Parts: C-alpha cells; sequence; structure tokens
C-alpha cells in the first residue's frame, strides 16, 4: 500500500565498530582522545585521575585497586544478570519500535 | 578557553577558542615512588621517566620538575601499592 521503510545509513556493524572505538579510546586514553590526540595511559592512572576529579585522593585507589576491580567485575556481571532477567531494561526502545 | 559571540541573520555564531594539545612523547610512568620505605603520590602532577631520571610534570603539558617533598604527599607504605618503583625524594630543607 505504498508504505516503505528505508534502512539507516550506518548499519549495526558500523554502530558496533563506533562503539568499540569509543570504548578502546576511553580505556586506553581517558578523556584525552576526545579533546585531541589520543594519549596512552595505564587504566589504574585513569581511575586515579577520576578519583581526584570526584574529590578523592589517589592513594585510596592505589591501596584498594584489587577490591575496586572486584567490585567493578561484580557490577558488570550483575548488569548482564539484570539484562537477561527481564526485558523491561530496554522498555524505551521497545515502546518506540 | 573562551568564546566570542558574533551576530548573524536569525542566528548567532560562537568563536570557540579551545586548547588542543600536540607534539606528544612517550614516557615511562609509575603510580608511586618509594624512597624512605614510604609511598609518595603527586598532589597534582604525574610521575614520568625519560629513561635516565624521574620527574614530575603536569597532566596536560610536559614540564619536568625534581621530585620534591612539596610536590608529593605520603600515604601508607610501599608494599601495598602495585607497580611502585624505587626513587629518591628531594627535600628543600636538607640543603639549608
Amino acid at each position: 500500500n505504498g508504505l516503505t521503510v528505508l534502512p539507516p545509513l550506518l548499519t549495526d556493524e558500523m554502530i558496533a565498530q563506533y562503539t568499540s572505538a569509543l570504548l578502546a579510546g576511553t580505556i586506553t586514553s581517558g578523556w584525552t582522545f576526545g579533546a585531541g590526540p589520543a594519549l596512552q595511559i595505564p587504566f589504574p592512572m585513569q581511575m586515579a585521575y577520576r578519583f581526584n576529579g570526584i574529590g578523592v585522593t589517589q592513594n585510596v585507589l592505589y591501596e584498594n585497586q584489587k577490591l575496586i576491580a572486584n567490585q567493578f567485575n561484580s557490577a558488570i556481571g550483575k548488569i548482564q544478570d539484570s539484562l537477561s532477567s527481564t526485558p523491561s531494561a530496554l522498555g524505551k526502545l521497545q515502546d518506540v519500535v | 578557553l573562551m568564546s566570542f559571540p558574533q551576530s548573524a541573520p536569525h542566528g548567532v555564531v560562537f568563536l570557540h577558542v579551545t586548547y588542543v594539545p600536540a607534539q606528544e612523547k612517550n614516557f615511562t610512568t609509575a603510580p608511586a615512588i618509594c624512597h624512605d620505605g614510604k609511598a609518595h603520590f603527586p598532589r597534582e602532577g604525574v610521575f614520568v621517566s625519560n629513561g635516565t631520571h624521574w620527574f614530575v610534570t603536569q597532566r596536560n603539558f610536559y614540564e619536568p620538575q625534581i621530585i620534591t617533598t612539596d610536590n608529593t604527599f605520603v600515604s601508607g607504605n610501599c608494599d601495598v601499592v602495585i607497580g611502585i618503583v624505587n626513587n629518591t625524594v628531594y627535600d628543600p630543607l636538607q640543603p639549608e
């Protein structure tokens, strides 16, 4: 009846590549890649910079990096658990579609 | 840094003067320095090494400075921090 849906310009693969590039730049350069050229930096130092930005001294991170990494891994696991537990996480996109 | 507005027909033009770094170089870094069996952490700089010595510089501009007591603060011992290296710490009171 004339209703034609056009595909988007950037496919799912290109969006995934953009997301992976964003993630790699974030984990390898912090915020330097967004302002200009990417500058490599260890991720513990990036976390120390973030803690200094939120008003926490970096020694608290350099003394509890192990616990912080464990908590981060547990939170990442719980995120996937919540995503697989109920489809209400993407309810906004589902309602749009 | 700063922006300058400009009048335009049915609009406005901002001249965003921004700071863009360039000419970067690779340096060896360490999370902390251990001299008197105690951990040292930079207050605002970052520990860097040019292969021969260790210096403290800004996180946005290369400016090597001697690792002094005024630039670092002690917090805990060395065996807790992972990746800590051994290097002497300068003290301005010692020459006097």
